[PDB]
């Protein structure tokens, strides 16, 4: 019954992660872009959000900044490729719980969510 | 010898993107490899191989400027994703590099003003070299959502320079453009 | 857009990178079919690591050096280059020109020194986290020589402003250690 | 008892293919580079040869040209990445049975060898 938002431009990645948090009985949502995410946040008000940084159009930092305007207590775990030291740092200052560099272990990602997510 | 410091820094920036991309593709492979969806992994790998095939064909038409625009499109800022294919045997389309590049830059710009930003926009461009009547045909099959389709009305009416716009359908979420060059 | 000269070079380069990944996929696909799953994950990890160092090297504000290493295996050489950056990244820009020139020199020597019937491999490591030096460079070569004498010169008269702290060379290996202040 | 030479700079690929033709009871040989290959051809005189085109130092076309001088009846199947239309064409004119674009199916490559290889 816990809500998790998956935000990545890459489709296969949304599918992958979606099929992961369902095995953990989570209520999964997914957006392929900034605006789509910001709506799902407004309406569904998710608990945890897995945000890609490199999304065409509106990047993670920009949407992470906006999600914050909506719900200041938004739990965000950013995911991106190693070598995005800028955004990784910026997202930390903006209030991102932690981050995962692709290609991450389908395992430890599922833990970090169970971790950062209450009951 | 030593290359220009300007170029040297650009290539590093590009490889940087390519790298980021492949890390995602591996993410896909590794991810599904763990979910034990083996059949799916081979599928993906084949998609990657195909993608690459067209990447090289495009790089072998002696049309560098166009190739470069397409190859780096997704790394620059846009509100739609570009996918491309080259249908037919390679050809020395060099005589059209500058023309095509400029044309696509124009179209891409129009789509940017036309597409919506809440929607997931995708554009596929195909280069046909194998056509019997035309020296080369260009297909643009877009699909997403528009916010201002009007952006095209102009080009739709007055065509464009010396290119032949054989078709230019635009529905509610799709758009199909067909351009011939000879 | 940009200059037609550059535009063509970048396409040539991506061309190589592409060829490489097609081989890496060959490895994954190949072993994926042989059903050596555990092996696949292993390779994928290696790829991820190689990538990590590729990025760190690209973040030391040392473009010219990074470009030389990044494109080394695409140019013609009688040894394969592998490299790592040990330690947090730093703005080694003050050394870009120096290092680049230095490595170009060394690489050239190895070219005339290594045998061609042998499988030569050279690993270069850049250490930024050293306490005494601003930056150390390790070259750990392994293969076979045809003319180790090529190094005699540099080995005796050192090299300009760089400190060659170590330069062992056995029958099939070679270990160079260089410090920079 | 049939001799097959694997020539690729890429180690893992040598290992892969080697562990393939052994399951088929073939006598496998492998070289990392041109010269090493030319020697194994001189001495061992292999039946079939799997030659990679992009090898540092001495490329396939060059070694395939040399293997011919030694044994004109040398069976050579080149393998490389798509987009090497030049060498693929050259090799065909020089006497290459066929070819395979990486990443090829570990299966069809094994047939092509059983095919092009007598008994
Ligand atoms: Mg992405
Ligand atoms: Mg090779």
């Amino acid at each position: 019954n816990e809500k998790i938002l998956i935000v990545d431009d890459q489709s296969g990645i949304r599918i992958l992660l979606n099929e992961v948090f369902n095995k953990e009985g989570y209520q999964t949502f997914q957006a392929a872009n900034g605006l789509q995410a910001l709506d799902i946040v407004t309406k569904e008000r998710p608990d945890l959000v897995l945000l890609d940084m490199k999304i065409p159009g509106m990047d993670g930092i920009e949407i992470l900044k906006r999600m914050k305007v909506i719900d200041e207590n938004i739990r965000v775990i950013i995911m991106t490729a190693y070598g995005e030291l800028d955004m990784i740092q910026e997202s930390k200052e903006l209030g991102a719980l932690t981050h995962f560099a692709k290609p991450f272990d389908i395992d430890e990602i599922r833990d970090a969510v169970k971790k950062y997510l209450p009951l | 010898n030593i290359s220009d410091t300007a170029l040297t820094n650009e290539l590093i920036h590009l490889l940087g993107h390519s790298r980021h991309d492949w890390m995602n593709k591996l993410q896909l492979i590794k991810g599904n490899l763990s979910l034990q969806k083996y059949d799916r992994v081979f599928e993906m790998i084949e998609e990657m191989v195909i993608d690459a095939k067209h990447e090289s064909k495009l790089s072998n038409l002696k049309t560098p400027h166009l190739a470069f625009d397409f190859l780096t499109f997704n790394w620059k800022t846009h509100y739609m994703t570009l996918e491309y294919e080259v249908l037919g045997e390679i050809k020395d389309l060099s005589a059209y590099d500058q023309k095509l590049a400029k044309l696509m830059r124009k179209l891409f710009h129009l789509f940017d003003q036309a597409v919506s930003r809440e929607s997931e926009n995708h554009l596929t461009v195909s280069l046909q070299t194998d056509h019997p009547d035309r020296q080369l045909i260009l297909y643009l099959d877009f699909h997403g959502a528009f916010a201002d389709p009007s952006a095209f009305d102009d080009i739709r009416q007055n065509g464009y320079e010396d290119v032949d716009i054989m078709r230019f359908e635009i529905t509610s979420h799709e758009c199909l453009i067909e351009i011939g060059l000879d």
